[PDB]
């Protein structure tokens, strides 16, 4: 399966060396780029299965930094959702024991946790607003 | 004053946006529709801009041009155009719930485009077909984001409670 | 015909009886009636579907009728506004008590399912 | 007044008819059992298909299905949820349960949601 490990190594590696770099990044386009991939064949967490899948492997320090990112990412509402697709992937994929342990993991879940609720609230009331074109309509 | 410099400059980038993009889409779609007669030999050539940009769809040169006015202007900006733009703007309104391309921002103007064109728009059978499209895509799109949150936030109290 | 009755007992100011007719009548027919009803007790037909949203256990039936009402009478709401800018601040008001009370403890309890669904 | 007492409980022979409901198919004495006591924490908190949650759960899925006491149905839902979580996660029976629970609960959510929606909003825009 040398050939198995060429091609699915491929991503792994790519995503890894991302998220290694405390650099701004481009790990957030990368994401970005596989979420909203044009063609979401199969139907899964990511759209591409091999994303649920380097996203399961996941080094543990690493769904660590992964996460101290992504409440930078939630944000600003345009980094936002991407943030949020990749957060809802990695909660449905893991139990939660795994995360609760560590490797300061309650400050930044309660950041995530905060603005997470305000997009909420947000989205909520534009459903609630949304209707105006169910009355336009009829 | 100043004010209607600032609109009606919003206004013109929004609408010839708007026709560039919309020409675009016929085309690719006549393509469509041409290479599904026969596969073999059938080239785009799109506008230069496209190409140009980075070769991007249509969509997101909409959406971008979009994206970029100033909040407040937008509303003026929205009013000002012409008509013969509105429907053009409801086929791209349809596509950026299609693919969920600033769900907020997407909404923010499709209000504001209903609350000024009710009657022109439930006139004419294909707006109204559109507008059922976007109201479609739209409220799926919303549905899913919402849903995922949900989801997430279930998962962060859980973890909150075990921690 | 139900609508003949409900137009009556408007007409009598009678509150009791205005209630009674008004669970009276089924909910496949509050179409009708509020599309044939008199515009002039509209605003206070609302004012009682908003008092009765908010003091009696019936959701569906009343959150039912601000509907067809809004619905068959909302271009003349906008326009008037006026006075009916309380009636409607109740509405609303009325709506939103019924909104974060059965939507808050709704989803957040099916999306604990949900997660738990999920392991 | 009740709709306040509801609003009390998620801040803080009974097993006997609750019990009896699975033999029957009305849980309805129980509902009101639930409906008396004002100290539920003490009540809620406490083999084979015949231990207690499998029929509690079974009881709110039976009045889902009703078209009354969502208010109750869900505020006992969530204190239920509260602290039996982590005990249920672990069988699988209940598991099932809130699988067909989630059902009703989600249609009828559905269902109101749309309506409180669509009222909500419309009005906030007429007000305009």
């Amino acid at each position: 399966t040398l050939e198995n490990y060429i091609h699915a190594g491929a991503y792994r590696d790519a995503i890894v060396l991302a998220l290694q770099l405390n650099h701004p990044g481009r790990l957030l386009n990368l994401f970005t780029n596989v979420v909203t991939t044009r063609n979401p064949d199969p139907d899964s967490l990511t759209g591409l299965k091999a994303v649920d899948d380097v996203l399961a492997k996941l080094s543990d320090e690493q769904i660590f930094q992964l996460l101290l990112r992504l409440r930078d990412w939630n944000t600003n509402a345009r980094t936002a959702p991407v943030a949020q697709r990749v957060l809802w992937a990695l909660f449905k994929s893991h139990p939660a024991n795994k995360l609760s342990s560590l490797s300061s993991l309650n400050e930044v879940l309660d950041a995530i946790k905060v603005y997470t609720e305000r997009h909420y609230k947000r989205i909520e009331e534009l459903v609630d607003e949304s209707y105006l074109v169910e009355y336009t309509l009829r | 004053t100043k004010q209607t410099v600032e609109t009606l400059m919003a206004g013109e980038r929004i609408a010839e946006a708007l026709e560039l993009g919309m020409t675009d889409l016929n085309t690719i779609r006549e393509w469509e529709e041409a290479r599904q007669i026969n596969p073999n030999i059938a080239p785009p050539q799109r506008n230069p801009i496209f190409v140009a940009l980075g070769n991007i769809p249509a969509e997101t040169y909409v959406l971008n041009t979009l994206q970029k006015i100033k909040p407040a202007s937008l509303h003026d900006a929205l009013l000002v155009l012409p008509f013969s733009t509105i429907p053009s703007l409801l086929t791209f309104l349809n596509l950026f719930a299609q693919r969920e391309l600033n769900v907020p921002l997407t909404c923010r103007i499709l209000f504001f485009v209903l609350k000024t064109h009710h009657k022109q728009i439930v006139a004419s059978r294909t707006m109204r077909a559109t507008l059922e499209k976007v109201r479609a895509n739209l409220r799926a799109a919303l549905r899913r984001q919402k849903d995922e949150m949900g989801f997430n936030i279930a998962a962060l109290k859980v973890v909150s409670m075990q921690l | 015909d139900y609508l003949k009755a409900l137009v009556m007992a408007f007409r009598l100011n009678e509150a009791g009886l205005i209630t009674r007719v008004y669970q009276a009548i089924p909910y496949t027919d509050i179409g009708l009636v509020v599309e044939q009803f008199p515009t002039v007790y509209v605003p206070r037909l609302l004012r009682f579907v908003a008092a009765q949203t908010e003091q009696s256990p019936h959701m569906e039936f009343c959150l039912l009728w601000i509907r067809a009402l809004i619905d068959k009478h909302g271009p003349w709401l906008a326009a008037n506004r006026g006075k009916v800018d309380v009636e409607l601040r109740v509405v609303a008001r009325a709506v939103a008590k019924m909104r974060d009370e059965i939507r808050r403890l709704a989803d957040e309890n099916v999306y604990m399912v949900d997660y738990l669904l999920n392991q | 007044k009740k709709e306040k007492a509801a609003a009390n409980g998620a801040s803080r022979t009974f097993t006997s008819k609750l019990l009896v409901g699975g033999a029957k198919g009305d849980y309805t004495d129980f509902i009101e059992h639930l409906k008396a006591l004002p100290p539920a924490a003490a009540d809620l908190e406490l083999d084979e298909a015949t231990n207690e949650l499998l029929h509690f759960i079974r009881a709110l899925t039976s009045r889902l299905v009703a078209r009354r006491d969502y208010e109750l149905t869900q505020a006992w839902m969530t204190v239920f949820l509260r602290l039996h979580f982590d005990l249920i996660m672990e069988n699988e029976e209940l598991l099932q349960a809130l699988g067909e629970w989630r059902e009703h609960q989600a249609r009828e959510r559905d269902r109101l949601s749309e309506l409180v929606g669509y009222c909500g909003g419309v009005v906030s825009f007429l007000r305009s």
